RNA sequence: AGGCGCCGUCAACGAGUCGGGUUGUUUGGGAAUGCAGCCCAAAUCGGGCGGUAGACUCCGUCCAAGGCUAAAUACAGGCGAG
RNA sequence: AACAAAGCAUUGCGAUGGUCCUCGCGGAUGCUGACGCAAUGUGAUUUCUGCCCAGUGCUCUGAAUGUCAAAGUGAAGAAAUU
RNA sequence: CAGUACGAAUACGAACCGUGAAAGCGUGGCCUAUCGAUCCUUUAGACUUCGGAGUUUGAAGCUAGAGGUGUCAGAAAAGUUA
């Protein structure tokens, strides 16, 4: 279909034509603005059309702004402890993605929505960012639209952090469904170890 | 050391002469690589940077001593066999020849 | 007459035609980027090495905005 | 003496394999292969047991031999024949009757004992280089 | 391996700090406004107050200036020979006398000067303590270099933007005289940033440094240590270049 | 509006994604599990998978980078009872 | 008799100091500046402090020759592997 | 080693040669017997095998010999504590 088509195209391209420049040029902006900015546009509309958008009361967007790099692990200099194959503190990178904290650390400042989707707005050299969807769950106009609703119901409150989003669905691999997908589906602590 | 000629007469164990024929001896090493192997239990078991158990490298280590170590590759039929064990060092080849007998001079 | 010798759009239209031959089959041995270089290289790299590396750049696109959406169009007729 | 950790004797079988000795089936690699998937099962019986119950297997027809004598495809007497791959029939102790197997694999020395006259026939499946064309026709039987 | 070497404890803590509450003030030389032939920035030395922070004195100055903003004040650095009731002068026509502050393009070659900027309008670090001064070598109009020698004589390029106050700072010879009791020098590290006193590496039992141990006292090892060494481990002669006294020179230094 | 039959035909098909390398973690998962991180990087009748990698017709299956969704399972038990 | 001490030596440091704490921000350096700060040796005075750079440590210059990683790069080559 | 492995011997047969007149002798050193598993790697020979077909590349493998273990029936490996 429609417009939605051409900036999907173009994004796929981060480093060529307009995009390279118009993003570069955005992440003036972007270095200037904090780990919080709310914002009333999506960058990607096609990623928003496509992620869940709809412009009606309760939706913000929101980017996010997280540490290129692994994770560094508590005590260096009074060090573990321990024999070294758990030893580790650069070495181990963390097995949630980059994508998921700022989930996270969006949920937590918006604490009274519930974070549906989110997507990806760049990086430079130190920074990855994100844009990330939240959307009011008590105020009528959610309640009165049948596709986005279902974030309404109590046992769907504070659902990043407990990895039902489609990032945090991603990462604990119930991307595929059959052979492999074994150990992932129904959940990394299913069968307790029996 | 050993004067051992590098070309010798001897029988095949392959089975398309199974008979006996000309024969040329050569000590031998290579090693592999392209890695399927313990090369690459290794490789991924690493897990903290650890060798491990790819070293059995050293004790440091020194005792010295061998078998006849050896292959001897057939010239008239591509076959050809190394032999069985009994006690060497070192070995000397080259060409061999010969501990030469006799001498007046 | 010169550039390149000879024809221009179609021509265009080769060398556009030439860049999936020579990406698909870039992808069916994988990467992409490594393969970019092997699969130019392992031939005998003239046309072809300035036209991949204005592919591997940026690099052509508000043309590729334009071809694509015309064939995205005329796939959806 | 005990602790039951020392008189025991020990804790966990080892010490058995390597230095002290008896025991297990010890010292391993070896082949190993084929993974869980491209695997089993093909189901084999010997033709003396469908000879046990060719007079009491009065579900499969006699038919131009006389009545004890009756074709009966083996297929149809092999328990967990459906989740086998194929069935195949071995050639072990005698054949005193003038049958009819219809199998999906057969011995060699398997037709031969129960010469006496038979038919020995190969189900589709046997070849297995047989025509599945797109078309239609045959099949394998299911079950539980 | 070991309890901490004392080194490490540098690091943060309320017993490694100075009592910085207790340094006086702030000393920033008054980035001027503009221009600067006598008086709009005229001071009056009216009192000469102790820094304890590196021990030598400040001159009090006002300083009254006007605008809005307008900036003035305060205690600025002595120089030697200020005195209550000099005028000081800060800026580009200010006129050559000790104690006055402008840019180094003004300055005389040949002058020495005290609270030299490494980066303009920064306000002056180089020449601060005791009797110090550096000497302002060349210029020439220098549109691009000021070449001034510091105190250790190496010789350095700064832009000739660098304001520094004419004259060598106050307290000179203070290094000369002997401190003459334990005390002396106890209260004078209270003041400062410095754990005292100092126990040698080699009186300590092995696990507080890598000198001690042993039933007499010495460095098991050579006590030249390594640039590679990591902290703990790097002490005694860190990377020395030569030791003991004989067949040197002082820093010579290439531009 | 929905269904069936006939008629052509086809578009809501989701990019730093698929994919490769560098370094790790984890896994029964082995060249072949899943994930993280740095670098690179497609196509759009085209693509993805089938337990190492590369031609074909295909064969056989399936359309990611989106989502929701009742019931059945658990509860070394707040709360009621055997 | 041990430690400290004042006194005597080497060494690192040109500032966003080197050095200590810290993932980091930042801090401690220092709101100080080589007559200063750290890191160390020895230990009032008085007379003095010889010879050794081979080993070990450390440091210097290396625009040139044997060794010296990865990547990008070249050769065989469908890859990759050498 | 009285039943326990590698080793070693004491003989054969099968294949295959020599010398020798040949009968025979010749299964390493006058005799009394003179050393190394296990993964891996190495090669040898032929053959086996890696999950739609089809085709190259390597892999996986049987059987046999050589590369470390003298802590010699098989660990990857320095001291002090007053």
């Amino acid at each position: 279909m429609g417009a939605y088509k051409y900036v999907s195209e173009l994004w796929r391209r981060k480093q060529s034509d307009v995009m390279r420049f118009v993003q570069r040029v955005r992440c003036w902006e972007y270095r200037q603005q904090p780990a919080i900015v709310r914002l009333t546009r999506p960058t990607r509309p096609d990623k928003a059309r496509r992620l869940g958008y709809k412009a009606k009361q309760g939706y913000v967007v929101y980017r996010v702004r997280v540490r290129r790099g692994g994770r560094k692990r508590p005590v260096p200099k009074g060090i573990v402890y321990g024999k070294p194959k758990h030893q580790g503190i650069t070495q181990l990178k963390f097995q949630r993605n980059k994508r998921s904290v700022a989930e996270e650390r969006a949920g937590r400042k918006l604490g009274g929505l519930r974070v549906l989707n989110s997507y990806w707005v760049n990086e430079d050299s130190t920074y990855k960012y994100f844009e990330i969807i939240l959307v009011d769950v008590a105020h009528s106009a959610i309640r009165n639209d049948p596709r986005i609703n279902w974030l309404c119901k109590p046992v769907h409150k504070h659902r990043e952090l407990r990895g039902l989003t489609s990032a945090g669905k991603k990462y604990r691999g119930l991307r595929g469904k059959g052979h492999t997908h074994h150990k992932a589906r129904p959940s990394r602590r299913a069968t307790w170890k029996r | 050391m050993v004067n051992v000629p590098k070309t010798k007469k001897t029988y095949c164990k392959n089975k398309e002469c199974r008979k006996h024929t000309l024969h040329k001896v050569t000590q031998y090493k290579k090693g592999k690589d392209s890695l399927s192997a313990q090369g690459k239990r290794r490789y991924d078991r690493k897990q903290s940077g650890y060798g491990g158990q790819t070293k059995p490298v050293f004790h440091k280590k020194a005792k010295t001593t061998k078998k006849i170590v050896l292959k001897l590759q057939c010239q008239s039929c591509k076959h050809y066999s190394q032999h069985p064990i009994k006690r060497c060092k070192h070995f000397e080849i080259g060409g061999d020849k010969k501990g030469k007998g006799t001498s007046l001079f | 007459g010169t550039k390149r010798v000879h024809f221009v759009r179609n021509l265009i239209r080769e060398v556009a035609g030439f860049a999936p031959y020579e990406k698909r089959i870039t992808e069916l041995l994988k990467v992409g980027k490594d393969k970019r270089a092997l699969k130019v290289a392992k031939r005998k790299l003239g046309t072809h090495k300035r036209a991949k590396k204005k592919r591997e750049e940026m690099s052509s696109v508000l043309r590729k905005m334009r071809s694509a959406g015309g064939g995205a169009g005329d796939k959806k007729k | 003496m005990t602790t039951r950790f020392k008189k025991n004797r020990k804790k966990r079988g080892h010490v058995s394999a390597g230095h002290g000795r008896i025991g297990k089936h010890r010292k391993h690699p070896g082949g190993r292969g084929n993974a869980g998937g491209m695997h089993h099962h093909r189901i084999l019986f010997d033709k003396y047991h469908p000879g046990y119950f060719g007079k009491v297997g009065m579900r499969y027809f006699h038919r131009l031999s006389n009545r004890f004598h009756c074709p009966a495809v083996n297929v149809e007497r092999l328990w967990s024949m459906v989740p086998a791959e194929a069935g195949a029939g071995a050639g072990k102790a005698p054949v005193i009757d003038v049958t009819q197997f219809g199998y999906t694999k057969v011995l060699g020395k398997g037709m031969l004992p129960p010469e006496r006259p038979i038919v020995v026939k190969a189900k589709l499946i046997s070849k297995v280089a047989e025509k599945k064309i797109k078309a239609a026709g045959g099949a394998v039987l299911l079950t539980a | 391996m070991g309890r901490v070497i004392r080194a490490q404890r540098k690091g943060a803590g309320s017993v490694f700090k100075s009592h910085t509450h207790h340094r006086k003030g702030p000393a920033r030389f008054r980035s001027l406004d503009f221009g600067e032939r006598n008086g709009y920035l005229k001071g009056v030395v009216t009192d000469i107050i102790h820094d304890p922070g590196r021990g030598a004195p400040l001159a009090k100055v006002t300083f009254r200036h006007p605008f809005r903003y307008k900036h003035q004040k305060e205690l600025f650095v002595a120089a030697e020979g200020m005195y209550t009731g000099q005028f000081v002068y800060c800026g580009r026509r200010a006129t050559l006398s000790i104690g006055n502050v402008l840019p180094i393009r003004s300055v005389p070659e040949g002058a020495v000067v005290c609270n030299v900027e490494h980066h303009v309008g920064d306000r002056g670090v180089f020449a601060r303590a005791s009797g110090d001064y550096a000497i302002v070598i060349s210029h020439n109009p220098d549109n691009g270099t000021s070449r001034i020698k510091l105190p250790s004589g190496a010789k350095k390029i700064v832009p000739s933007s660098c304001r520094a106050m004419i004259g060598q700072v106050a307290g000179g010879g203070r290094t000369e005289k002997p401190m003459l009791k334990a005390g002396n020098a106890y209260h004078k590290y209270r003041v400062k940033r410095n754990c005292w006193p100092k126990v040698r590496g080699v009186a300590m039992n092995p696990v507080e440094h890598p000198h001690g141990g042993g039933n007499h006292q010495h460095i098991g090892h050579a006590s030249t240590v390594r640039r590679d060494a990591p902290p703990g481990q790097k002490v005694g002669l860190i990377a020395a270049r030569r030791t003991g006294r004989l067949r040197g020179q002082a820093a010579a230094t290439a531009a």
